[PDB]
C-alpha cells in the first residue's frame, strides 16, 4: 500500500541513495587502509574506492586536518544534490536531517553574540549542512541576543524555541542546557512526523529514533554526577521518545551513581549486554564504542527495508561514520600509533 | 540469609528467654559481649559518627573479596577459624587479644581494627589485580590462536622448506588468497610485480574460506607487489624468524598456564585467612556499634543489659510488630536498639 | 563544666522539634519548653509567629555540635546566654 | 632538562592521542572550547628557592577549581572528555615542573 | 607571574584550554592565540611581544614548528621570567631548543 505508490516522487532518489551505499567501504576497503605508512599513502589506496582524485589538488605536505575537511565536504555534496531534487513529502524529511546541525551551529552562534563577536565565526565555523546563507537578518544580527532571538523566530528552529524564552539564553541557563532541550525537542517533533508518515517508514525509522533517545538518556545521565545540574534539571533533558520513558526515565532521574544506570538498563535486554565496555581493562571498547557499534546496526537495518523514507537517514548517519573511520585511520597512522588503529566500527 | 541484631536492656536477662517462647519468630541467642573501657560523654557519641563509617566500610571490603570466589574456578565454604557463620553467630565473643579491653574501645580499639581491615583492603587490591594480568595475557593467548590464516599465529604451520634461507638475494612471503579467487590468484601470482618467481606457489596450510600459500620472489621487488596484493584481493603477512620465540610463546601458553596454577593455591589461602579476618572485624566493630547506642539510649549506672537476637524469614512483619508493643512502652526506625546485618555475602 | 544554650523558636513546630531533637542526641538532654503570649514578627526568617523558649543543655560540649544542626534546620535563633 | 625533554616528548605523544579519541566520539569540539574561555583554573605562584645565596625563581602550580568546561558534549562524548582533561592536567602538572 | 600562555597550533591550544590555563580578562588581551596556516609571520611576532611583556604571564608554550618563524624573535628574549618552552606537535617532535643552545 505504500509501494504501488512512491516512485512516483521518490523513485528516482531512491535508487540514488543505495547507489552511494555502494560508496561506503566495506572490511576489504578497511584492510587495505589500515597498511598504509603515511598520509601520502592515504591517498593512494583512497583512489581504489569511489573517493579517488578528491585529494588531487590539496598539497604535498598532506596533514589530517585537510583529510578531515575535505572527507566531510563531499558528504556535504552528496546531500545537498538529494535535497535539491526532493518533492514535498521528502523534502520535509530531508530537513528534518539538517535540524541536528542546525541546532549545532544556533548554540555556536549565541557564544560569539554573549561574547560580542560577528559573522567571522559563521563562515569558517559551521556545520554545512546546517547553515544559514538564506535568512539574511541573521547574518549581519550583532544585537546581544535579544533582538537576534527575533530573528532565530524568523528560522525553521522556531517551533523548537517554545521551551527557551529570550531572557533564558541570556546568561540564565548553561550553554548545554539550551542544546539538550532544543534536541529533546528536536527528536520528540522528529518522532512525530515520523509516525504521521506511516507504513514502512515508520517501522524501519521509529526504531532508530528510541535508541536516539535512549542514547541521550544514558549518556546524560551519566557525564551528570560530578557537575552542578540537579535531578529535575536533568529530568528536562530526557526525550520522551525512547523505550525508556514512562519507567527508566523515572529512575534515571534519581540515579546518582553508575551503577545505578548499570541495573535499570539490565531491564531492557538489548541495552544490557551493550553495557559491557567495562573500561577497568586498559585496553577494550568503552560505552560510547559500544553505542556507536547499536547505532549503525540500526542504521544497516534501515536499507532491508525498500518503500520507505529511512532510507536516506540510514545514508547520512553511515557517511558520518565513513568521516570518523577514515580519520581515525589518519590520526593513527600520522602519529604511528597504530596499537589501537583496529578500535574503528567495521560497517559495511 | 539475613540477621537482626538487637539489645533490649532494663530477671531482665530471663525476659530473653520469653521471645525463645515465640517459636515463630527467633531462638534469641545470648551471644554475650565483655565489658569495655567507659568514662566518656562527648567522645561517646562523637564516636558514634566514626563507627557509623567504620561499619559500613569493612562491610563493602568482605563484599568484594566474595566476588572475587569465582574467579578461583555460589561457593559457600568461608569458614572463620574452623566454623560457619551460623556456628559462629551462636558462639561469638571478643578476643581480648586482637581487640583488647584494657584499651580504649572508642578510639584505641577500633584503630587497631580499623588499621588491619586497611592494610587486608591494600593487600587485596594490590596483589589480586596483578594475578588478572597474567589471566589477561592468558586470554590473548588463544586469541593469537584464533581465526582464518591471518589472525592466527604461525607457531604450528612453521616448516623449514617453506621459505628460502640466506635471503641477500630472496625473501619468502606468506601470501594469503581466498578460495574463489585462487584460479584467478595462480594465473597472477607472477605477474603481480617484476622478478617474481613463477613456479613457487605451494599452499602449505588452507582454511575453510581462504588459502594459505608462500611465494618466494626477490628483496626488492616485495613491496610494489604486495601494494598490487591489496588491489587483487591478496593478503600478504610479514614474516621472520620469531616462530622460535613464538615457539617460546607456546611454552609461555604453558608458563602462564603454570603461573595461574601456582598462584592459584597462594591467593586461595589467602583469601581464606583475610576474609574470615575481615568478617570478623565487621562483628567485632558490630559489637562496638552495639555497645554505643546502648548507653545512651538506656541508662548508665554502671553497665546495660546485655544481649542480642537469631535471624527469622518471612516473618519479620510480625516479628517487628511484636517486639513494637514491648519496646513502645520503653521510650517515650525502631524504639530501641537496632542494627540491620546482612549474613549473605553476596 | 558547661553545657547551656539558649534561643527561641515557633509555636508551631515546638512539638515536632523535641521529638526529633531527642533521636538525633540519641537522649541525654533536658529540654524545657516554655509558651508566650500575642506574636512577633522578625523581617526575613519568621512573620507573625507566637513563638515559644527554648534551652537545651545536654552537658556535652560536643553535643552543641549536634545541636548546631538541629537548630538551624528548625529555624531556631540563639542568643548569648 | 634533558631527561624531562624526553619524558614530555611522551607525555605530549599520548595527551595528543587522547584528543583524536575524543573527536572520534564527539564531533568537533574546537570551536566550543576556544569560545568558552572565561577564567583560569591552572594558575602559578613564584617561589624563591637559593643555592650558594643566589636566589633562583621557580614556579609551583595550584588550582582554583571551578570548571568551565564541566558540561562540554553530555550527550556524544563526556567519557573521551574528562580522560582528556586529565591528560593535559596531568602535562601541565609535569610542564611547570619542567619550567 | 600568574598566568599561562599559550601559542601552539590549532590542536595544541584547545588541549590545553581543557587543561585549566586559558584566561580571558577582554580589558587587556586573551592569554593564547591560535594559529592558522593563514596567519602571517607578523602576526606572531606581534602577541609574543604581549606575552614577554605583560604582568601575569609566567610561563609560555609554543610549538616548536611556529617557534621556528619567530627564531630571530626568542633569541632575543634573555631573561628569567617568562619561561618560553617548546612543545611537540603533529609531526614536528623536538630538534634542538634555544635553551640547549645556551651551554
Amino acid at each position: 500500500f505504500p509501494e504501488l505508490y512512491f516512485n512516483v516522487d521518490n523513485g528516482y532518489l531512491e535508487g540514488l541513495v543505495r547507489g552511494l551505499k555502494a560508496g561506503v567501504l566495506s572490511q576489504a576497503d578497511y584492510l587495505n587502509l589500515v597498511q598504509c605508512e603515511t598520509l601520502e599513502d592515504l591517498k593512494l589506496h583512497l583512489q581504489s574506492t569511489d573517493y579517488g582524485n578528491f585529494l588531487a589538488n590539496e598539497a604535498s605536505p598532506l596533514t589530517v586536518s585537510v583529510i578531515d575537511d575535505r572527507l566531510k565536504e563531499k558528504m556535504v555534496v552528496e546531500f545537498r544534490h538529494m535535497r535539491n531534487h526532493a518533492y514535498e513529502p521528502l523534502a520535509s524529511f530531508l530537513d528534518f536531517i539538517t535540524y541536528s546541525y542546525m541546532i549545532d551551529n544556533v548554540i555556536l552562534l549565541i557564544t560569539g553574540t554573549l561574547h560580542q563577536r560577528s559573522i567571522a565565526e559563521l563562515v569558517p565555523k559551521c556545520h554545512p549542512l546546517g547553515s544559514f546563507e538564506q535568512m539574511e537578518a541573521v547574518n549581519i544580527a550583532q544585537t546581544p541576543a535579544e533582538l537576534y532571538n527575533a530573528i532565530l523566530v524568523d528560522t525553521p528552529l522556531a517551533a523548537f524555541f517554545q521551551d527557551c524564552i529570550s531572557e533564558q539564553d541570556l546568561d540564565e541557563m548553561n550553554i548545554e542546557i539550551i542544546r539538550n532541550t532544543l534536541y529533546k525537542a528536536y527528536l520528540e517533533s522528529f518522532y512525530k512526523f515520523c509516525t504521521l508518515l506511516g507504513g514502512t517508514t515508520a517501522d524501519a525509522m521509529c526504531p532508530i529514533l528510541e535508541f536516539e533517545a535512549d542514547r541521550r538518556a544514558f549518556i546524560i545521565t551519566i557525564n551528570s554526577f560530578g557537575t552542578e545540574l540537579s535531578k529535575e534539571d536533568r529530568a528536562k533533558l530526557f526525550p520522551h521518545c525512547g523505550r525508556l520513558y514512562p519507567e527508566g526515565l523515572a529512575q534515571l532521574a534519581r540515579a546518582d551513581d553508575y551503577e545505578q544506570v548499570k541495573n535499570v538498563a539490565d531491564y531492557y535486554p538489548e541495552y544490557k549486554l551493550l553495557f559491557e565496555g567495562a573500561g577497568s581493562n586498559p585496553g577494550d571498547k568503552t560505552l560510547e564504542d559500544r553505542f556507536f557499534e547499536h547505532e549503525v546496526k540500526l542504521n544497516k537495518l534501515a536499507f532491508l527495508n525498500q518503500f520507505h523514507f529511512g532510507v536516506f537517514y540510514a545514508f547520512v548517519k553511515l557517511k558520518e561514520q565513513e568521516c570518523r573511520n577514515i580519520v581515525w585511520i589518519a590520526e593513527c597512522i600520522a602519529q604511528r600509533h597504530r596499537a589501537k588503529i583496529d578500535n574503528y566500527i567495521p560497517i559495511f | 540469609t539475613e540477621f537482626w541484631l538487637i539489645s533490649a536492656p532494663g530477671t531482665w536477662e530471663k525476659l530473653h528467654a520469653a521471645t525463645t517462647k515465640n517459636n515463630n519468630l527467633a531462638v534469641s541467642s545470648k551471644f554475650n559481649i565483655p565489658d569495655l573501657k567507659v568514662g566518656t560523654l562527648d567522645v561517646l557519641v562523637g564516636l558514634s559518627d566514626e563507627l557509623a563509617k567504620l561499619d559500613a566500610f569493612v562491610e563493602g571490603v568482605v563484599k568484594k573479596v566474595a566476588q572475587y570466589m569465582a574467579d578461583v574456578l555460589k561457593v559457600q565454604e568461608n569458614l572463620l577459624a574452623n566454623g560457619v557463620d551460623l556456628v559462629t553467630y551462636i558462639t561469638r565473643f571478643q578476643w581480648d587479644m586482637a581487640k583488647y579491653p584494657i584499651k580504649q574501645s572508642l578510639k584505641n580499639i577500633s584503630e587497631i581494627i580499623a588499621k588491619g581491615v586497611t592494610q587486608i583492603d591494600n593487600d587485596l587490591k594490590s596483589r589480586a589485580s596483578a594475578y588478572n594480568n597474567l589471566k589477561g595475557n592468558l586470554q590473548n593467548l588463544e586469541r593469537k590462536n584464533a581465526g582464518s590464516l591471518l589472525t592466527r599465529s604461525l607457531a604450528e604451520i612453521v616448516k623449514k622448506d617453506d621459505f628460502v634461507l640466506d635471503s641477500e638475494y630472496l625473501v619468502t612471503l606468506l601470501v594469503v588468497v581466498p578460495k574463489l579467487n585462487h584460479n584467478d590468484w595462480i594465473k597472477q601470482y607472477e605477474t603481480l610485480a617484476e622478478m617474481v618467481v613463477p613456479r613457487s606457489s605451494n599452499v602449505l596450510s588452507e582454511d575453510q574460506d581462504s588459502y594459505l600459500c608462500n611465494v618466494t620472489l626477490f628483496r626488492k621487488a616485495v613491496d610494489d607487489f604486495r601494494h598490487k596484493a591489496r588491489e587483487n584481493k591478496f593478503i600478504v603477512r610479514d614474516f621472520q624468524y620469531n616462530e622460535e620465540e613464538m615457539k617460546a610463546d607456546k611454552e609461555e601458553m604453558n608458563r602462564l598456564s603454570t603461573d595461574k596454577k601456582k598462584q592459584f593455591g597462594p591467593l586461595v589461602r589467602w583469601l581464606k585467612v583475610n576474609f574470615s579476618e575481615a568478617f570478623i572485624a565487621w562483628i567485632h566493630v558490630k559489637a562496638l556499634r552495639v555497645f554505643v547506642e546502648s548507653v545512651l539510649r538506656y541508662g548508665l549506672p554502671v553497665n546495660f543489659q546485655a544481649m542480642l537476637l537469631q535471624p527469622n524469614k518471612k516473618t519479620m512483619k510480625k516479628l517487628r510488630e511484636v517486639l513494637y508493643e514491648l519496646y513502645k512502652h520503653l521510650d517515650s526506625y525502631y524504639p530501641y536498639v537496632y542494627y540491620k546485618i546482612d549474613c549473605n555475602l553476596l | 563544666r558547661l553545657g547551656f544554650v539558649a534561643g527561641v523558636i515557633n509555636r508551631e513546630r515546638i512539638p515536632t522539634f523535641e521529638r526529633m531533637l531527642w533521636r538525633v542526641c540519641r537522649g541525654n538532654v533536658f529540654l524545657r519548653q516554655a509558651e508566650i503570649e500575642n506574636p512577633l514578627e522578625d523581617p526575613v526568617t519568621g512573620d507573625y509567629v507566637h513563638k515559644s523558649v527554648f534551652i537545651i543543655f545536654f552537658q556535652g560540649d560536643q553535643l552543641k555540635n549536634r545541636v548546631k544542626k538541629i537548630c538551624e534546620g528548625f529555624r531556631a535563633s540563639l542568643y548569648p546566654c | 632538562i634533558i631527561e624531562t625533554k624526553m619524558l614530555m616528548g611522551e607525555v605530549m605523544r599520548e595527551a595528543a592521542f587522547s584528543l583524536a579519541e575524543a573527536k572520534f566520539t564527539a564531533g568537533d569540539f574546537s570551536t566550543t572550547v576556544i569560545q568558552n574561555v572565561n577564567k583560569a583554573q591552572v594558575k602559578i605562584r613564584a617561589k624563591k628557592d637559593n643555592v650558594a645565596g643566589v636566589t633562583l625563581p621557580v614556579f609551583e602550580h595550584y588550582h582554583e577549581g571551578t570548571d568551565s568546561y564541566e558540561l562540554t558534549g553530555l550527550a556524544r562524548g563526556g567519557e573521551q572528555l574528562a580522560k582528556l582533561k586529565r591528560n593535559y592536567a596531568k602535562a601541565v602538572e609535569l610542564l611547570v615542573e619542567l619550567a | 607571574g600568574k598566568l599561562i600562555a599559550v601559542i601552539g597550533d590549532e590542536d595544541t591550544v584547545t588541549g590545553f584550554l581543557l587543561g585549566g590555563i586559558g584566561e580571558l580578562n577582554k580589558n587587556r588581551h586573551p592569554n593564547f592565540l591560535v594559529v592558522e596556516k593563514d596567519t602571517t609571520i607578523n602576526e606572531i611576532e606581534d602577541t609574543f611581544r604581549q606575552f614577554l611583556n605583560r604582568d601575569d604571564i609566567g610561563i609560555i608554550l609554543i610549538n616548536q614548528y611556529i617557534a621556528e618563524m619567530v627564531r630571530h624573535a626568542l633569541d632575543a628574549h634573555q631573561r628569567s621570567i617568562p619561561a618560553v618552552l617548546e612543545i611537540p606537535s603533529k609531526e614536528h617532535p623536538y630538534d634542538a631548543a634555544k635553551d640547549s643552545i645556551l651551554r
